C-alpha cells in the first residue's frame, strides 16, 4: 500500500490569482502523476498529464510541475469555471491509485 | 516539331526505408576470481538471445520486459535471472542516450553489474538485458529480403503477409514468422503506459539472436517503384525510323524512346498515374493556358537509358532496366540533334539559296550563249579554252580522369578490403599467436 | 481522446442485477485497457475492475468478490457490467473509462447513477 | 578509308573466382549453472581452430572426419572430444540445408548440444563440429591474394605452387603452405564413399582458425585477362597525326590507339589469340565472304580508354591501364568525328562548288570588262562608285545528376559506415557501459 | 577571345589521413580442464580495455607498459596480472612482424601462453598483452568524425583542442578528452629509450576498449580542402549572358564560371592562395615571357561542376558543391563550343562571302534591267514566265555499358553484401542451432 | 567407369606360390581404393584385401594370415597378388576390384580362375 | 557383426513380369546399399548404387526403394539374360559385408 | 643533438655549498632525461642524480644522502645543481647530460671542474 | 648488480691499424650498449648507439657488432686524434651502469 496527500485540503481565492497546489505520494518511481478537474454533478476530466503534457481543448493558462516525491500544479489566472474538485493520482500497467482531491470555490 | 508537356520520372535506385524493432536480450556474464583483497577478473561472454514471444507482446503492450529468461535445449530449461536475482520482477524500457544516427535503443539496464566473489572461489553473475532496437531497414527490389542498419539480414518480404507468398518472397522458417492483425504497440518504449497504437498487420520473426518486427504496409501504396525526377513543359517531339525523341533545353538533353507506348493501367504506374497527371495539369494551369490546348491523351513511354517519360502533347509494358546514373549521354543527344537539327537545316538554307542562285544564273547563261557562247562552253567544259582555310582539325580526346584509382579508392574514410584484413589480422593474433 | 459513451441514467431497486452498456465510442479501439468505477458523494472515484480492451477477467481481489462481472468485446469495445446481489452501499454513479487512449489521456464515460428513489 | 573488322576485348576487371574448400573444427562450449530444478545458463564460447593436416586428408577421402581435436601449446596436448564423449569416433560430413547463395556447408553436427550439471556445481560441455565450408574465392590481377565469401584473407597466389616463386606472389609463411600433387578429393562431401577425383596439384594451407585448401590451375589456363566485349565488321579505320581511329556505327562509337601495334607474340594474348581471331575467321566466313579478301595479317592496338583491338584489314606491348568503365567518351568521338568528317566533306562540297562558282563568274567578268568596266570596277573596289538568321546560341550544359550525392549514398540496403558505427555502438555496450 | 593562364584545383575528395596511436590491453583468458595425463581445453575469451592513462603517459615516455591492469566497477577495484604472475614487472614494446599493410603493431607479448591446470580441476589464465597500434586514420570534410584502418569510430574532429569548440565537432563525453601540450612520445616504440620527441599539442580519448591518442594539427595547414589538378597557361576566355568560358586545347575541355569572382581573402583558399599563384608566376616564367605582360590581377572562379580555377590574364565566397568525378560533360562543351566557334564562324565566312556574291549579282542584274529586263522580271518572280545529298542521319546513340551490373557487382574480392550474410550465417549457426 | 583388366586364367598345382598381375586399365588413377576377393561355386564372393591405391598394406584380419601379399604400385595402378602355401580351398575365381570410381562404381577385373585339373 | 538377408532365395518369374527382392540388414545407418547382378560362370556387375542412382549401361528398367532396414529392388519387365544370381551388400571406408543373392530362373 | 651547455669553471672551499648551472641549450625540451654526474682522475663517470626533464627529485639511494640538490624547471630547463656540506672528496668535473636526445644520444655538457687550490 | 669488463685494459698501435675492443656484462636484455670516446682534460663523447647506428660528425671508420653478452668496436684506421679513453655502458629507463674503460696510446 501507499499513501498520498493532495494540499490544500480547502482553499479559496479570487479572480485571476495564481494558485499552487501540491501532490505528494510514496511512490517508488516517477510513474505518471497526473492531474483532474472534476465539478460537482459532473463527470471528472483531466488537465495535464506526465508533468509534460496537457489535454486537448485546455489553454496553457495551467501548468505542472515536480521534484522528488512532490508534484505542484500552478494557475496562473482563476476562473469562474475554474471552481472544482481536483485530483492527482498515479496510474502504472492496470494498478490505479487515487486521490481525495483539493476544493477550489469562491465566497 | 510538336510540343507536349513531359515529365521524367527516375527509377527508384533508393532502397526503401521502413522502421523496424528489434527486440533482443543480452546475456553477459562477468568471471571473476577473488583472493583476499585483490580481485582477478576471469573475463566476460555476452550473447544475445531472442526474447519469448508472449514477452514481445508484454513489451508492446506496456514498454516493459521481464528480469528472466528461459531457453528450452533437448527438453530441458535453462533460466537465467537479471544480477543472480531469482524474482519476477518487470523492468520498464528507459533511453540509454548516445546518438547512433537513427538507431535509439531502449534498455532496462543502463550500467553493467558485478559482485566480486568469495575469498579462494570464483563467481560468474549475469547482466541480462532488455534492448529494443528502432534500426532503419533498407530493401530494394524486387525486395526479396530486407537489411537493417546493424547486422541482421532475413529472407523475408517486407509485405509478405501470409496470403501474398506468389506475389512476395519468403525464404525463412515458416515455424518462425508469425502474423498479427489489429496489433497493438507503445507510441514511446521509453516510458510505461504510453499511447498504444493500433495497426492492422504486424509481422515478427524470431531470428536467432533477436525478434525483428515491423508494420505490414502494401507495395503498390508507400512503395512505388517510380520517383519524380523533373517536368519539363518546353520539349520538342520528333519521330524517327526506331524512335521517339524528346529534347528539353530546360535541361538540355533528349531521350529515346522505343516506337511503342506503354499501357496507361499498368500495374507499376499506379501511384504515379495520378500523381504525374496532376503535375501535368497543375502545368496546363500554369505557363500553357488559355492559349494551348491539351493534343492527345496522357502517353508513358520508356526510354532507352532506363527512364520513364508521361507524355501529354499540347497544341506495351515496362522492363526491368535500371535508369543510368551518368545522364551525360543523353546531353551527347542534345549536341547531336541540336546539330544535326541545325546543319542540315543551314543546309535547308545554303541548298535552297545555292539551288535558287545556280538557277539564277542558269537563265543568264540561257540567252547568253545565243550572244556569248564562249562562257557556255566554258562552263560545260570547265576548263579555260581558245575562301577560307578549315581550322577543324583532328581535337583527339585524351581521358580526363579527375581524380586517380588511388584517389578514388580513399574517397571514404571506411574501405572494406582494410577492414577485412584488419579482421584477419585479428583471427590470427587470437588464434595463430598460440 | 476517445468519447467512449456510456447508456443513460438506470433505476433499479436493490437484490436484482444490474446491466450497464457502455459503447466504445471516438475509434475502433483493442488497445486502451477498461477501467471500471463507481463514485459516491463526499468521496472521490474508487476502482472497481481493470481490464483487457479485447476481452475481460474481472480483476477484484479486495472489493466485492463475485458482484462484479464484465464480457467487452473486440473492435468496437461494447463493455457490459454485470452486478448481482445488488445492495445500499452500492448506490452511486458507474463510470467506464479507457486507461490510456493518447498521452495518458484516460478519457471517462458519460457516467450512469444508480439511485434508489420513488 | 580503309575498312576492316575488329574485336574489342575488355579488361577483365571481374575478379577470378574458385572453389576453395575450409575445413575448420568449431568448438563450441556451454557452461551453465544448475541448481535443483531449475538451470542457470551461465554463457557459451565459439572459437574456430584448424584441424590437423592428416585430418584433412581423411576428410579428403572419406568425406568424414574425427570428433576430437588435438592442440600443442607450450608443449603440452590439449586434446577437446565431442559432446564430452572421450571416444574416437569417425564422423560423416552431412549438409547442413540452408542457402547461403555459394556457401554450402558441410557439418557433422547439426544441432547444439548441452547437458544440465549437476546440482550446486556448473557444468561445461563441448559442442565440437567438423564443418567443410565450399566457399568462392576471389582474386584480382595480379593475384597477390585472393579472399572467399566470409572473413578470410590470405596473402598467397592463387597460381602459386613451389616452383612459381618468381611470377606468384607468395607472403604466407613457408611452414603453413603445402602442395601436393595427384591428390585425391571427395566429389560430394554430403555423403561417404563418394566418387574421388584426382587432381594433378592441390594446394593446403593451415590458417589460424581453419584450413584453406584449392586446387591449382595455371594463371595462363583459366585466368586470362581479356573478356570478350563486341565485334564490329563494318568499320571505318583513320589516322591521324598520333593515332589509329576505328569508328563503328554498330555501337556508335570511335576507338583512337597509339601509333604502334602490340606484338602478336605477347604473353597476356595467349588464350584471346586463337579465339579473337576465331571469331574474326567466323565473321569472315559470315558477312564479308566472295566478294573481300582479308587485307593483311591480323593485328593489336590498346587504345588510349584502356580498351584492346584485335584487328584485321578487309578489302610493342600492353601496358596495366584498365578500360574506362563509361564509354561515352567514345561515343564523343563518334559525335565529333562524324561532323568532323561531314562539315569538313560539306566544306569539300561547298568550296568546292564555290571556287568553282567564284571561277564561272570571274570569266563572265575577263569579258565583261572590255565591254562594262562599271562591274569591274565595283567588284575590286566592293563598294558602289560614280540570308537566314543563326539560331545557334550558347547552350551552356548543367550538371544533370540524376541521383543527388544523398540517393547515391542510399542506392544498396548496406551502408559501410552505418555498419562500422554499429560495430562501435555494440563496444561501446559491451565495455563502455561498465 | 582573350587569353590567360589558369591553374584548376580540384576538391579534396580524398580523406585526411593521419596517424593515431592505439594503446590497448588485450586480456585472452585461456581455460581448460586437466584429467589424468589428458587435458582438456575449456575454451578462451579475448577481451580489448583500455589503459590507464598513467600507463599511456609511460608508454609514450618509455616504450614500456605494466602488466598489470585495474579496473573500477561498483566501487571495486578488479586487477588483472599477466601470467597470474602478481609483480609489477615492466614489459617493453616488441614489434610482432607481420605486414598489415600500414597498421604496425608493436606488443609485449608475442605467444599465447597457457598452462594445464591440476587434476580433477580446471584452471584459467590470463594472457594480458600490452598492443600499440600506429593505424591510419582517416577524416572527411567537415572532419567531424574519423575511423582508423580498424573498427574505431569517435566522435571528436581531429583538429578540436578544447579551445576550437565553435569550429571543431565535438561529440563524445569530454570526461574521455584529453588535450596535452608540449607533450613527449618515443619515435620507435620497438626498442627502450628511443629518442623523445616533443608535440606541441596531443588529444587522447578513452575508447570502451582502447585509447586513441593523435597529435593535433592546424585545420587551415595540413587539412587544405584543394588539390591541385592541372594547369593549363593555352586557355581561350569567352563571355556568355551567364557564365565565363575558359576552354583548354591541352585537356581539350571548357569550364563554365559564374559571372562572379571569387574573393582572393577567402579562408578556404588559404593554402592554395600563394601556391596557385606561384605555379602562374612559374608559368609566366617558362612559356609566355618577355612578349607577354600579365593583365590584371589573379582571380578565384567555382566552376558548375565543382572545381576551382585560378585564372590570370595575359597579353563572392566558395560553396560546399564537389567536383564531379566524370568530366566527359567537359569534353562535351569543348565537342560544342569548337564547333559553334566554327559553324558560326563558317556562317561568318560564308553568309559574309554570300551577302557579297548576292551584292556582286545585284550590280550586275541593276545594269542588265536597263538593257534585258527578263533575267529581272524572272528573280523577282522566281520562276520560268514568257548539290549534293545530306548522309547526316538519325544516329540513336545507345547505352554502351562497358561491364554488365553483374560485371560491376564483382569488380572488388570483397562484396560486402556477401560478408553481411555470411555474418548472419555465423548468427544462425552459433544460436539457430540450438 | 574404368574396367580394371586383369590377366588370363592361370593353372597352377597346390603347394607353391601364385602370381595374378591386374593392370588399372580405364584411367591412369590413384585414389580408388583396391579390393582383392575370390569367389567359389555355391556362393558369393568374400573380400580378402582391402588395400590403399598407391601402395599395399595387406590388410587381412580373420582370413589367411600370412598367405596373400600385394605391393601394387602408383600411377598405372597394376596390382600384384601373391599366394603361398597354395591348398586345395583356394580353388577358386580371383577378383581384383576398385572400391568406388564414379557413384559408388566397384568396377570388378576379368577374373582368374585357379583351378586345378588335367 | 551384422546380419543380412535376402528375399526370396529362390523365385521363378515368366518373361514381362515385375518383380520385387528385398534386403533386409542390421546397420546402424543407410550406408550406400548397392545392388549387383552376376551369372553362373560370369563375373559380377553393379545394378543400382545408393538407391537413387543405377549403372551407366543398364537402362531405366530397374527401380530401386528402401524404408527402416529394409531395402527392395524392383523390375518392371524380365528378360531372358536378366535370370541370374543378385546381391546386397553394404560398404563403408574399407569395410565390407555382401549377401548370398537371390536366384532367378524360368522353367 | 643538443649542447647543453654549461657554466665555467668554478672555485670554491670545502665546507660551504656550491651551485652549478646547466643551461638548456641546442632545443626547448622537456623529454630528454636529466643526468649530474661527476668524473675523478683514475677512473671513469659515475652516476650521482637522474631526474625527469620538466622537474627534479634528486633521485640518490646509494650515494651522498642529502648532499645533492636539483630543482631544473620547464622550457629551457636550465639545471640547478646545489651542494652541501662540500668534502675534500668532491674535487672532481662535475658534468649534465640529458639522457637521450636523439637515437641514443646523451649528449653531456662543457663540465665545470670544482677543484681547491690557491 | 651487475658486472661489466672492457678489454683490453691497455694496449698500443700504430698508425692506420684496425683494432677490436670487447665489451662483457651480465645484462638480463641487449639493452643499448653504446660506445664512447673521452681524451684527457675533455668531456666523454659518444661514439655509436644500438650496436647500428653512429653519432652524427663521427665518419665510418668506425664499426660495431655483438653477440651473446659480448659486444666489440672495430676500427679500421687509428688516427693520431683517436687515442684516449673509451667506455661501454648500459642505460636503460633512468638507471645507468658505465663501464672502466679502455685506454689507447701510442710510444
Ligand atoms: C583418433 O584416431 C586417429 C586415427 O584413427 C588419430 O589420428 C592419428 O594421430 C597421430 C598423431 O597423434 C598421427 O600420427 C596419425 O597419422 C593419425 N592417424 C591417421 C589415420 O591419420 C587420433 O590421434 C586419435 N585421437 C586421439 C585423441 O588420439
Ligand atoms: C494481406 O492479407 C489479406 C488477407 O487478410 C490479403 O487480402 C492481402 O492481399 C494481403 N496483402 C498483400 C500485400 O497481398
Ligand atoms: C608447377 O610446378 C611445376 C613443376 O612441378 C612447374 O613446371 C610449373 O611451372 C608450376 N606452375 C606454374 C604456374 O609455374
Ligand atoms: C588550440 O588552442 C589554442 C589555445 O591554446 C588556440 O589559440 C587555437 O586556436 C586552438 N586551435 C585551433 C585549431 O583552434
Amino acid at each position: 500500500d501507499i499513501q498520498m496527500t493532495q494540499s490544500p485540503s480547502s482553499l479559496s481565492a479570487s479572480v485571476g490569482d495564481r494558485v499552487t497546489i501540491t501532490c505528494r505520494a510514496s511512490q517508488s518511481i516517477t510513474k505518471y502523476l497526473n492531474w483532474y478537474q472534476q465539478k460537482p454533478g459532473r463527470a471528472p476530466k483531466l488537465l495535464i498529464h506526465t508533468t509534460s503534457t496537457l489535454q486537448s481543448g485546455v489553454p496553457s493558462r495551467f501548468s505542472g510541475s515536480g521534484s522528488g516525491t512532490d508534484f505542484t500544479l500552478t494557475i496562473s489566472s482563476l476562473q469562474l469555471e475554474d471552481f472544482g474538485t481536483y485530483y492527482c493520482q498515479q496510474s502504472f500497467s492496470t494498478l490505479w491509485t487515487f486521490g481525495q482531491g483539493t476544493k477550489l470555490d469562491i465566497k | 516539331l510538336d510540343e507536349g508537356i513531359m515529365v521524367v520520372y527516375k527509377r527508384n535506385i533508393v532502397a526503401h526505408t521502413f522502421k523496424v524493432r528489434v527486440y533482443q536480450k543480452v546475456l553477459t556474464f562477468r568471471r571473476s576470481y577473488a583472493y583476499h583483497r585483490t580481485t582477478y577478473l576471469l573475463g566476460s561472454n555476452t550473447e544475445y538471445v531472442a526474447p519469448p514471444m508472449w514477452e514481445i507482446h508484454h513489451i508492446n503492450s506496456h514498454s516493459q520486459c521481464y528480469s528472466s529468461y528461459s531457453r528450452v535445449i533437448a527438453g530441458t530449461v535453462f533460466v537465467a535471472y537479471h544480477r543472480d536475482s531469482y524474482e519476477n520482477k518487470t523492468m520498464q524500457l528507459m533511453p540509454d542516450d548516445y546518438s547512433n544516427t537513427h538507431s535509439t535503443r531502449y534498455v532496462t539496464v543502463k550500467d553493467q553489474w558485478h559482485s566480486r566473489g568469495s575469498t579462494n572461489l570464483t563467481r560468474e553473475t549475469s547482466n541480462l538485458n532488455c534492448m529494443v532496437t528502432i534500426t532503419t531497414a533498407r530493401s530494394k527490389y524486387p525486395y526479396h529480403f530486407f537489411a537493417t542498419s546493424t547486422g541482421d539480414v532475413v529472407d523475408i518480404s517486407p509485405f509478405y503477409n501470409g496470403t501474398n507468398r506468389n506475389a512476395s518472397y519468403f525464404g525463412e522458417n515458416a515455424d518462425k514468422f508469425f502474423i498479427f492483425p489489429n496489433y497493438t504497440i507503445v507510441s514511446d518504449f521509453g516510458r510505461p503506459n504510453s499511447a498504444l497504437e493500433t495497426h492492422r498487420l504486424v509481422a515478427f520473426l524470431e531470428r536467432a539472436d533477436s525478434v525483428i518486427s515491423w508494420d505490414i504496409q502494401d507495395e503498390k501504396n508507400v512503395t512505388c517503384q517510380l520517383t519524380f525526377w523533373e517536368a519539363s513543359e518546353r520539349t520538342i517531339r520528333s519521330e524517327a525510323e526506331d524512335s521517339y525523341h524528346f529534347s528539353s533545353a530546360k535541361m538540355t538533353a533528349t531521350f529515346l524512346s522505343k516506337k511503342q507506348e506503354v499501357n496507361m493501367s499498368d500495374s507499376a504506374l499506379d501511384c504515379v498515374r495520378d500523381e504525374a497527371i496532376n503535375k501535368l495539369q497543375q502545368i496546363f494551369n500554369t505557363s500553357y493556358n488559355q492559349t494551348y490546348e491539351k493534343y492527345g491523351n496522357v502517353s508513358v513511354f520508356e526510354t532507352t537509358g532506363g527512364l520513364v517519360v508521361f507524355w501529354q502533347g499540347i497544341k506495351t509494358h515496362l522492363s526491368n532496366m535500371e535508369s543510368v546514373h551518368n545522364l551525360v549521354y543523353a546531353q551527347l543527344q542534345f549536341t547531336y540533334d541540336t546539330l544535326r537539327g541545325y546543319i542540315n537545316r543551314a543546309l535547308a538554307q545554303i541548298a535552297e539559296a545555292w539551288c535558287v542562285d545556280q538557277r539564277r544564273t542558269l537563265e543568264v547563261f540561257k540567252e547568253l550563249s545565243k550572244i556569248n557562247p564562249s562562257a557556255i562552253l566554258s562552263a560545260i567544259y570547265n576548263k579555260p579554252i581558245a575562301l577560307d582555310i578549315d581550322p577543324l582539325e583532328n581535337t583527339d580526346f585524351r581521358v580526363l580522369e579527375l581524380y586517380s584509382q588511388k584517389e578514388l579508392r580513399s574517397i571514404n574514410v571506411f574501405d572494406l578490403e582494410e577492414i577485412m584484413r584488419e579482421f584477419n589480422s585479428y583471427k590470427q593474433r587470437v588464434k595463430y599467436v598460440e | 481522446q476517445v468519447q467512449l459513451v456510456q447508456s443513460g441514467a438506470e433505476v433499479k431497486k436493490p437484490g436484482e442485477s444490474l446491466k450497464i452498456s457502455c459503447k466504445g465510442s471516438g475509434y475502433t479501439f483493442t488497445n486502451y485497457w477498461i477501467g471500471w468505477v463507481r463514485q459516491m458523494p463526499g468521496a472521490g472515484l474508487e476502482w472497481m475492475a481493470i481490464i483487457f480492451p479485447r476481452d475481460s477477467y474481472s480483476a477484484y481481489s479486495p472489493s466485492f468478490q463475485g458482484r462484479v462481472t464484465i464480457s467487452v468485446d473486440k473492435s468496437i469495445s461494447t463493455a457490459y457490467l454485470h452486478w448481482s446481489s445488488l445492495e445500499a452501499s452500492d448506490t452511486a454513479v458507474y463510470y467506464c473509462a479507457i486507461y490510456n487512449d493518447l498521452r495518458s489521456g484516460n478519457s471517462w464515460g458519460q457516467g450512469t447513477p444508480l439511485i434508489v428513489s420513488s
